[PDB]
């Protein structure tokens, strides 16, 4: 709110990457709907079996059990 | 007669990945150190039922469930190949709104929602009467949305030892690979009940 700034460092903004596109997947039969193709590495509108959010999907090492679908945090 | 439950009776209460975490839920359990039932009549269902069975023949093979139990309603049969039903059938030992076909054995049949989940686990023994020391989660293997009433049940042709399940909360501890190696039932006794408030 002023028209001379001091000499220092001051916090302006917020950076956010936004999403390329919207990835949406359904098993290999039809999940009442149609699938797109997996991209990876890239900030994405992913869709798992109506399981909505935005993110990098990168390749995981984590080994979910047979039964086991999602994946969840500390945070859950 | 009846014994002790021990800590069995644990199951996944989802099918979401964990790693080295402990996690707070509140679910219908088996009690731990809970007297359960040591063995056929008609038994009541509850709002859940622990089931497990030592096979050296594989002698114990089928279940009912339902309410009336004489082809009035849907009854749910479930025969282990294993094949279960719902047919109306009249009514044992040796209107179909559903059909498929497909040592200590522990079973969880519970019935939420109009979702009827059967989860399971065989482990090898060392002993041939009463549940044996150790522990172990069971996995879900049937999630039918069937919408049966259950009030009874009964087993169909060995000892079998039943259990009912309580509105309990658990502290479930997930190894890095996911696998729930300990359980701690907050309502047990104090020392327990610090566990989880912790």
């Amino acid at each position: 709110k002023s028209f001379t700034v001091e000499k220092g460092i001051y916090q302006t903004s917020n950076f956010r990457v936004q999403p390329t596109e919207s990835i949406v997947r359904f098993p290999n039969g039809s999940g009442s709907g149609s699938s797109t193709n997996l991209v990876k590495n890239k900030c994405v509108n992913f869709n798992f079996n109506g399981l909505t959010g935005t993110g990098v999907l990168t390749e995981s090492n984590k080994k979910f059990l047979p039964f086991q679908q999602f994946g969840r945090d500390i945070a859950d | 007669a009846y014994t002790n439950s021990f800590t069995r009776g644990v199951y996944y209460p989802d099918k979401v990945f964990r790693s080295s975490v402990l996690h707070s839920t509140q679910d219908l359990f088996l009690p731990f150190f809970s007297n359960v039932t040591w063995f056929n009549p008609v038994l009541p269902f509850n709002d859940g039922v622990y089931f497990a069975s030592t096979e050296k023949s594989n002698i114990i093979r089928g279940w009912i469930f339902g309410t009336t139990l004489d082809s009035k309603t849907q009854s749910l049969l479930i025969v282990n190949n294993v094949v279960i039903k719902v047919c109306e059938f009249q009514f044992p030992f040796l209107n179909c709104t559903f059909e498929y076909v497909s040592n200590l054995r522990e079973f969880v049949f519970k019935n939420i929602d109009g979702y009827f989940k059967i989860y399971s686990k065989h482990t090898p023994i060392n002993l041939v009467r009463d549940l044996p020391q150790g522990f172990s989660a069971l996995e879900p293997l049937v999630d039918l949305p069937i919408g049966i009433n259950i009030t009874r049940f009964q087993t169909l042709l060995a000892a079998y030892y039943v259990g009912y399940l309580q509105p309990r909360t658990f502290l479930l501890k997930y190894n890095e690979n996911g696998t729930i190696t300990d359980a701690v039932d907050c309502a047990l006794d104090p020392l327990s009940e610090t566990k989880c408030t912790l």
